[PDB]
């Protein structure tokens, strides 16, 4: 992913303020609520029967934290996303068989959550930079499919 | 297919836009043009520079069209026939682009109406926009 | 959204399926399971061996459901409500799978009714199956 | 690289019976009819106003022949689809900006066309093998997107 130095600074500045305890869980949570079929991959997570149940689910929050952590690592290795996510790609593609379209969906949900948390600070230019990142992460996750 | 709950969620959320129609519509477009440059090829005759008057005016048309769609949520194919002729028959817009604008509309709503953008409401809005998208990309006349 | 011509095309082509309902439905399912093995995941306790009686029976159910959808093309959400409860609420089938089965149904029809499978009819059947898929994958209650 | 030895034999055996002068035009024609927005990428091809107009358009038939020629090239190098379609990937992705979902659609339309022509002969196993081929060709074409 190619980010101008200005975009890099804006992305980093915003990411540094992200609530690492909640953002990831809210993104994963909204994915499960907005795209119900994704719930089939989390049978062991317990209660996902209602939106409130999904969002407040401790396992969803914990796992979402790992997801956010994965995005955080991608931001630190934008020059080598394929290598950084090699292991995760094998897991999601070869083992879980997650359809690629879903990687894109989660990426955009994360973008919606960032917009939700930062409001006006999440400007169109900031979003544009983040779309490059999530697209890059999504691509890397699905590379074992290629 | 929208549930009775989806319809009331959309009416309540979009109803908050009010006088911000043009502002939000313009912003959603600006977000789309900047985030997904390829979408700009459908507006070659437009002045797409940030804050252009043409985009502001067009953003208003898009926003108002959505307001009309909300009002005719139970008969969109009929109420949106004219827009379908434009987007499906004349412009032949690829459906992927509707997904992009829909996403940018959700982002705009999340950034301006945090209290309205709950997980359930977010779900309803996505379904709603996907519905509008299907009508606009289908040739049914 | 289906055009009047789409509805006419769907009814005429599906009308030609007649007593071959279970047969084509079973073949479409078998084609899906063989071509896209991940789809087998949705039927963990099924006997999916080639020519199995269970798949023959299920194919008949799927076919008959489509026949019903065809008869109620103007109000599928109402007519297919029970099927939506199953696929969307309980099974939570990923819509990508509906695209896979719909494609396999088209391949089956193309293999059995060459004279009826014209480009226009092909186009109409694709829209019809996409509409059915949208209904079955949406939770509208 | 993904087809089993048996899948390769099936694909090769059937392709030998394919009319290279007709199938491509039929596939492209149907893509334009079934997924009308694709007509936008062929503005200079003339009249595409109706199904018959599209299917009878000489430019559509002529281009389909080139498209089929590309598929034939792929079938002769099933283990290296990425390289076989490298040049075309730059054209469709970098220059034409064709959304990759359309590559998958054309692939499945080709499969429908093969089923239409071969009928009973286009058995489920034969189809399964071909789904591997068209998915591989679509992936290769979207390579510049990866
Ligand atoms: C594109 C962004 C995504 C990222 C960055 C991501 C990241 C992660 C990470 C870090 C793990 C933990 C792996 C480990 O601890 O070894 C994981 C596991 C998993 N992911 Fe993803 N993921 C993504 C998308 C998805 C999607 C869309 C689905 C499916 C709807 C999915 C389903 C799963 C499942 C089921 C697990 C296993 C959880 C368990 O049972 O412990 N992921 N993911
Ligand atoms: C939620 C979906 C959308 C809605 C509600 C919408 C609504 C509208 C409206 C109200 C107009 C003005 C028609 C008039 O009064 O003359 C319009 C025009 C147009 N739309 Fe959309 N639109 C949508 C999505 C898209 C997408 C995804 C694209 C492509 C990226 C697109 C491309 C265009 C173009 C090229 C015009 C013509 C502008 C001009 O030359 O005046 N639209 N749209
Ligand atoms: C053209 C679209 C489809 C139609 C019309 C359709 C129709 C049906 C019908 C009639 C039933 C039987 C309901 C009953 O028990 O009374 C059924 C069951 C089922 N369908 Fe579908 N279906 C479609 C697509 C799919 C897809 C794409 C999947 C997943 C790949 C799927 C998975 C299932 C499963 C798992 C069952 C229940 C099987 C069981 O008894 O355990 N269906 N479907
Ligand atoms: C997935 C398989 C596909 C294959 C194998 C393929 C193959 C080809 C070939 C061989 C050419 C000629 C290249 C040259 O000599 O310059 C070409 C050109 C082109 N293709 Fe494709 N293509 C594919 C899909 C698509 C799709 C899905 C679209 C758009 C929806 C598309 C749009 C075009 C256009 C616009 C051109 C240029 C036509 C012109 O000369 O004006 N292609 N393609
Ligand atoms: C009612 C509704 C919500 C989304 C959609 C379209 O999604 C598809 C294509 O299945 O329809």
């Amino acid at each position: 992913v190619h980010l101008t130095p200005e975009e890099k600074s804006a992305v980093t500045a915003l990411w540094g303020k992200v609530n690492v305890d909640e953002v990831g869980g809210e993104a994963l949570g909204r994915l499960l609520v907005v795209y119900p079929w994704t719930q089939r991959f989390f049978e062991s997570f317990g209660d996902l029967s209602t939106p409130d149940a999904v969002m407040g689910n401790p396992k969803v929050k914990a796992h979402g934290k790992k997801v956010l952590g994965a995005f955080s690592d991608g931001l630190a290795h934008l020059d080598n996303l394929k290598g950084t996510f090699a292991t995760l790609s094998e897991l999601h593609c070869d083992k879980l068989h997650v359809d690629p379209e879903n990687f894109r969906l989660l990426g955009n949900v994360l973008v919606c959550v960032l917009a939700h948390h930062f409001g006006k600070e999440f400007t169109p230019p900031v979003q544009a930079a983040y779309q490059k990142v999530v697209a890059g992460v999504a691509n890397a996750l699905a590379h074992k499919y290629h | 297919v929208l549930s009775p709950a989806d319809k009331t969620n959309v009416k309540a959320a979009w109803g908050k836009v009010g006088a911000h129609a043009g502002e939000y519509g313009a912003e959603a477009l600006e977000r789309m043009f900047l985030s997904f440059p390829t979408t700009k090829t459908y507006f070659p005759h437009f002045d797409l520079s940030h804050g252009s008057a043409q985009v502001k005016g067009h953003g208003k048309k898009v926003a108002d069209a959505l307001t009309n769609a909300v009002a005719h949520v139970d008969d969109m194919p009929n109420a949106l026939s004219a827009l379908s002729d434009l987007h499906a028959h004349k412009l032949r817009v690829d459906p992927v682009n509707f997904k992009l604008l829909s996403h940018c509309l959700l982002v705009t709503l999340a950034a301006h109406l945090p209290a309205e953008f709950t997980p359930a409401v977010h779900a309803s809005l996505d379904k709603f926009l996907a519905s509008v998208s299907t009508v606009l990309t289908s040739k049914y006349r």
